RNA sequence: AGGGCACCACC
RNA sequence: ACGAGACUCUGGCAUGCUAACUAGUUACGCGACCCCCGAGCGGUCGGCGUCCCCCAACUUCUUAGAGGGACAAGUGGCGUUCAGCCACCCGAGAUUGAGCAAUAACAGGUCUGUGAUGCCCUUAGAUGUCCGGGGCUGCACGCGCGCUACACUGACUGGCUCAGCGUGUGCCUACCCUACGCCGGCAGGCGCGGGUAACCCGUUGAACCCCAUUCGUGAUGGGGAUCGGGGAUUGCAAUUAUUCCCCAUGAACGAGGAAUUCCCAGUAAGUGCGGGUCAUAAGCUUGCGUUGAUUAAGUCCCUGCCCUU
């Protein structure tokens, strides 16, 4: 029984991937990857799978819960997941040369599948409608 | 900017001063020492005068510095 | 015999963890199976008002907030060795409830 | 794994012919995505908007005015549809034909208002400006027009790598550069 | 006259009523000669290729 | 095998409003030509037959999550409503779409009462949208 | 089927309106005072004409069926609610007021509250704003 | 001025379509709505027909901007 | 019978601003000077073992007029926790 | 006369 | 020595610690459905159950305590080589956002917050107090904060799919949040339950957004003012329309002169949701998330403030 659960981040977004021996399956609140929406932005979602290829994925069944957050966020923080979950897995079930050249192949192409953005909202002050923009001023 | 104030200096001059033989180079065994033998009532407070002690002894090892008599 | 619950609530999370740490140790010593404290999630009650007393100058507020912390003991022991354990002294501001 | 934007356009084959602007306009090799939509840091520090994809930031000066604030996945869609269109009117890579078009619309000269005096154009705002000069003549184009926005993005990228006189950001740029040479 | 294209090798200072611009000192690269002062509108930094329209004026410290 | 999960969902809502309205069994009510869905609607539906693609949305809405009441139908329809000069605001369904929806399903024996409160499908309903889940990926595919 | 018909109308009468052929029937038949788009569609429904045609595209029977449906929406299953006077407070009777009709409905409306000196009525007639808006700083 | 474009296709428009418009490089019922001076529904429907007959390639269909090209 | 009161002696008196507010309010309403009360409660308070103290008195002090004196003595802090 | 600072200044 | 800084709260990191049936995960058992084929250690399940006579392990996700963690610490360059500045590596993070906030002042605002208060006024035909009715909203006009728009980067009609902050039955005190079932087209009505709350509303099925549809440059299906008729709800009472719903009516407005406001990163702007007010109740305000940029890393030109001579 060999297994891993690693999560990624996307603003309140938050999705948890158990990544676990098996013949390849990817899904995601129980649906296929490619039926996730939005679909403008479903090579984001494939960005993990074609980078290094589906032979890494073809030994591990990983299925994806994600909750909070909106659309887009959701979207990054699944595929962050996926990325995590390949290299815990490879890094506690195979060997760190493996681990090291995918995590170099996924930091390569973009930092944010493997490290957090830690952006969030900044809170308003009142006098403003917002964390900056501050109500309109007048004079005479 | 990151300039350090006259608590920090003064501290870490201070502290120099009088455990010398126990410091270093290190900015992570400075910080353990500094907390051993100083009462610095928080954590960043002590960090930035861990690392002004370290900043002072890569000084002092290149040459003597006016502001500390050992 | 009965399962015994105690609910703690505080504004203060020092001495509230004070309680409740004094409460597990007498559990422990009695030999007692208790549920470590459960934490719920902290209130935050909030009161947002114009600092002046009339309605003159600039629009300020003051932003007033008090916390409440709640913790969860669950124990499996008699009502009277409850009792006896609850019978600590415990810190003010603490506030107690027992249900069997 | 060769990346193609959108799955379809490769960026092997873009070649940018000004040398000044080369370092300004990432396109290829580290800076190929599938998609103009990476959700990046690049306002973080000066100068590190040069990292952000062409695309990309085609996209983003696509959201305006404040209606569109924040509509990133409608202008990627806009930006989808026009480089499906820019393919169809030419045959060329609509990659090449954004580059030629940014190139071509990038101001090299202007007038600083110190009576004004001539200054030269850095890259980094010659590219700026281009993208402005662009987004901003496809926006007027489609405004109160049955022609969709995605079309009129298409003709004016086209126009511009032309370097024809349709374009807004063309004509945009020979005034500035005349009225340059005049306080020259 | 023909276009000319200047490398920036030291970037001097800005200049201007609200400070928009910078002077710079490029060296041409048709001839590492020939190093001359000029203005830019815009960021600017060490190592960028400008091109000159006019490459014989000098900036005079605008 | 086919899940309703492994399928588009437009599609199979399509398809299952099809499959609703050629069984012709759904009972449908005498006002459906003349309402409009919520009260932040401005006109009547598009689509003569939307009884059976609103039909099918709640049957597909109570296999994904079981135990939807019509208030919870009345949610899941909602939109944001247009105020004039004033600012617009979520606004929910019309609670007699939406019962009337949940009795017309029941009727088809499809839907049955849940034990605590509510709708659910009945085994020969998640049948039916498991069997027009594999029409779509046979269709697709 | 996208060629002009040799009967295309291009402008129609319908109870002294001039209702133009080139637009959707639904939305050409709403030129008429009293009809809105609500109770256009609705009597289209009920006249089971296609939407999808022009007005000019209309046979002359379709035409005089969808008059008969709009002036007597009663009889066809209209509902009361749907009609725009309901329970005159002269003769309590439901109906929907079309062009001149709905014009004379107006003034005699208008005429009655005058007559009986309500507030209402002196709003109107001294050309003020009869449902309590405040009339300091709008409606110049 | 005022464009008055067509909501049914008259003989000489419709000629005018099915002879010149599976032509075109890049088909579009704004493109086709500003050639034949007609509607924007006249075109979309007009276009609809030719992918359907087979005269016209369809490139991308989406409910924003649908873009079709000759054979 | 459930609720009991009880009487507690403050453990320093001089600590206290609410008994030294307390004690110059009835030194002044017992006509003492402004200055002289004031003052000593300042030295009280800091023979009492304080870092420092400031006593501030508003109002119609001298005529009319209304004005404010303020006696400061020692270390005191205005900001932050 | 010279020198600083600020999107409640400008660029 | 005060102020600045330090400080407190907040944000981001911890597969390390503590430990949870008012949080979950994984595993297993049962059940439902799909695939005869390739029927399995298969797939989906917010279907049920597994310390709770007895029947399973854990804390990644959630909650919240302790501790750790960042120091211009490391490298290169500049600098009097000081203070420090710039860039880069590693890193969750290399400037998160607030609160607090000196001396000395202003005839700044508030006696309409106060059983804070001096003096003056009034005190039974009252300026006390209660009750009834009206007004505070009154409309040739001028000004300020705002909301909705002028459309196709759109409107409409369907379909699909995602939050966070937080409130909830009350001394007087009447007034809570609501699931589910039925009736009604809607606003709503009736019944029957849960919740004094990580327990119920609630997995808070939010809007924008996304996918299709119709419209087609026309003051138009943009816009929704004004106005007629009818139906509900709160209330002792709705006229000078409380609010809400339905049909109808369909104004200006086609991007705005002189002038002028706010703002640099999860910021501006778009978008909705809570709290306050509240019997009835948001175009305001105070918070919350969601989508998410262009431009700049400068200057004293304008407006100011400060310092030196
Ligand atoms: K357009
Ligand atoms: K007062
Ligand atoms: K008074
Ligand atoms: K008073
Ligand atoms: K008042
Ligand atoms: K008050
Ligand atoms: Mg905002
Ligand atoms: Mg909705
Ligand atoms: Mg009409
Ligand atoms: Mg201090
Ligand atoms: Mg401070
Ligand atoms: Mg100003
Ligand atoms: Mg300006
Ligand atoms: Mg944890
Ligand atoms: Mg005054
Ligand atoms: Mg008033
Ligand atoms: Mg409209
Ligand atoms: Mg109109
Ligand atoms: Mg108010």
């Amino acid at each position: 029984l060999q297994s891993v659960q690693v999560f990624g981040r996307k603003k309140t977004a938050t999705a948890v991937a158990h990544c676990k021996r098996g013949n390849g399956l990817i899904k995601v609140n129980g649906r296929p990857l490619e039926m996730i929406e939005p679909r403008t932005l479903q090579y984001k979602l494939l960005e993990p799978v074609l980078l290094l290829g589906k032979e890494r994925f073809a030994g591990v069944d990983i299925r994806v819960r994600v909750k909070g957050g909106g659309h887009v966020a959701q979207i990054y923080a699944i595929r962050q997941s996926i990325s995590k979950a390949l290299v815990a897995y490879y890094q506690k079930y195979v060997d760190e040369a493996s681990k090291k050249e995918i995590k170099d192949i996924l930091i390569q192409y973009d930092r944010t599948l493997l490290v957090a953005d830690p952006r969030r909202c900044e809170s308003k002050k009142f006098g403003g409608p917002g964390a900056r923009a501050r109500y309109q001023k007048s004079y005479r | 900017g990151r300039v350090r104030t006259k608590t920090v200096k003064k501290a870490a001059r201070v502290i120099i001063e009088k455990y010398y033989t126990r410091l270093g180079n290190d900015f992570h065994t400075n910080k353990r020492v500094c907390e051993e033998i100083a009462i610095i009532p928080s954590k960043k407070l002590r960090n930035k005068i861990a690392g002004y002690v370290t900043h002072l002894m890569k000084r002092i090892q290149r040459g003597p510095v006016r502001g500390i008599s050992i | 015999i009965h399962r015994i619950r105690i609910t703690l609530t505080s504004r203060n999370v020092k001495s509230l963890e004070k309680v409740c740490a004094d409460l597990i140790r007498g559990a422990k010593e009695k030999n007692l199976k208790v549920k470590g404290p459960v934490r719920m999630p902290t209130k935050t009650l909030r009161i947002t008002t114009r600092k002046t007393p009339c309605g003159e100058g600039s629009k300020t507020w003051d932003r007033f907030q008090m916390r409440i912390h709640k913790r969860l003991i669950d124990l499996h022991s008699p009502s009277e060795i409850v009792k006896q354990i609850t019978s600590i002294s415990i810190e003010p501001g603490v506030e107690v409830e027992v249900t069997i | 794994p060769d990346i193609k934007l959108f799955g379809k356009w490769s960026t092997d084959d873009v070649q940018i012919n000004d040398i000044s602007l080369q370092d300004y306009i990432a396109v290829k090799e580290k800076y190929a995505k599938y998609l103009p939509h990476s959700a990046g840091r690049y306002a973080a520090k000066r100068f590190r908007k040069a990292q952000c994809p062409i695309v990309e930031r085609l996209t983003n000066s696509m959201m305006m005015h404040g209606r569109n604030n924040g509509k990133k996945l409608m202008t990627v869609r806009i930006v989808k549809h026009a480089f499906e269109i820019i393919h169809l009117l030419t045959g060329e890579n609509p990659l090449q034909v954004l580059v030629n078009a940014i190139i071509n619309s990038g101001p090299r000269e202007d007038s600083t208002r110190i009576r004004r005096q001539a200054v030269d154009v850095s890259p980094l705002r010659r590219v700026n400006q281009a993208i402005w000069l662009l987004c901003t003549g496809a926006r007027e184009a489609a405004f109160r027009n049955i022609k969709t926005i995605a079309e009129c993005l298409a003709d004016e990228l086209i126009n511009a790598a032309k370097g024809s006189s349709n374009s807004y950001a063309i004509k945009k740029k020979d005034e500035l550069e005349r009225v340059a040479k005049s306080n020259r | 006259q023909p276009i000319k294209l200047a490398r920036v090798t030291k970037v001097l200072g800005r200049t201007g009523s609200q400070g928009q611009c910078t002077q710079v000192r490029v060296e041409f690269m048709d001839d590492t000669s020939r190093s001359i002062i000029r203005n830019v509108k815009g960021p600017v930094r060490e190592g960028d290729v400008l091109t000159l329209l006019e490459s014989e004026r000098e900036a005079r410290r605008l | 095998g086919v899940t309703v999960k492994d399928v588009n969902q437009q599609e199979f809502v399509r398809a299952l409003a099809a499959f609703l309205k050629k069984s012709g069994k759904l009972k449908v009510p005498e006002w459906v030509d003349t309402v409009k869905l919520a009260k932040h609607k401005e006109l009547a539906p598009y689509d003569e037959n939307w009884f059976y693609t609103r039909a099918a949305s709640t049957a597909r809405h109570l296999y994904l999550r079981g135990g939807a009441g019509v208030g919870s139908m009345t949610k899941i329809y909602g939109g944001r409503q247009r105020n004039g000069v004033m600012p617009s605001h979520f606004s929910r369904g019309s609670k007699s779409v939406a019962r009337r929806v949940l009795q017309a399903l029941e009727g088809l024996k499809m839907v049955e009462k849940d034990q605590d409160g509510g709708r659910k499908l009945t085994p020969q309903g998640q049948r039916d949208l498991d069997r027009i889940a594999g029409q779509v990926a046979a269709a697709n595919k | 089927s996208l060629v002009i018909p040799e009967k295309f109308q291009h402008i129609l009468r319908v109870l002294n309106t001039n209702i133009d052929g080139r637009r959707k029937i639904a939305f050409a038949i709403t030129a008429i005072k009293g009809v809105g788009r609500r109770y256009a569609h609705v009597v289209l429904r009920k006249a089971d004409i296609d939407l999808t045609k022009r007005a000019g595209e209309l046979t002359e029977d379709e035409v005089e069926r969808v008059i008969t449906i709009m002036q007597n929406p009663r009889q066809y299953k209209i509902p009361d609610w749907f009609l725009n006077r309901q329970k005159d407070v002269k003769d309590g009777k439901y109906s929907q007021v079309l062009a001149n009709g709905l014009d004379n409905k107006l003034r005699e409306d208008l005429e009655r509250l005058k007559k009986i000196r309500a507030h209402r009525g002196l709003r109107h007639f001294w050309g003020l704003r009869v449902r309590g808006q405040h009339t300091k700083t709008t409606g110049r | 001025d005022k464009l008055n474009n067509l909501v049914l296709f008259d003989k000489a428009t419709y000629d005018k379509l099915c002879k010149e418009v599976p032509n075109y490089k890049l088909i579009t019922p704004a493109v086709v709505s500003e050639r034949l001076k007609i509607r924007g529904s006249l075109a979309r429907a007009a276009l609809q027909e030719l992918l359907s007959k087979g005269l016209i390639k369809l490139v991308s269909k989406h409910r924003a901007q649908v873009i079709y090209t000759r054979n | 019978g459930s609720v009991e009161l009880y009487a507690e002696k403050v453990a320093t008196r001089g600590l206290c601003a609410i008994a030294q507010a307390e004690s110059l309010r009835y030194k002044l309403l017992g006509g003492l000077a402004v200055r002289r009360a004031c003052y000593g409660v300042l030295r009280f308070i800091m023979e009492s073992g304080a870092k420092g103290c400031e006593v501030v008195v508003s109002g119609k002090l001298r005529g009319q007029r209304a004005k404010s004196m303020k006696f400061v003595d020692g270390l005191m802090i205005h900001s932050g926790d």
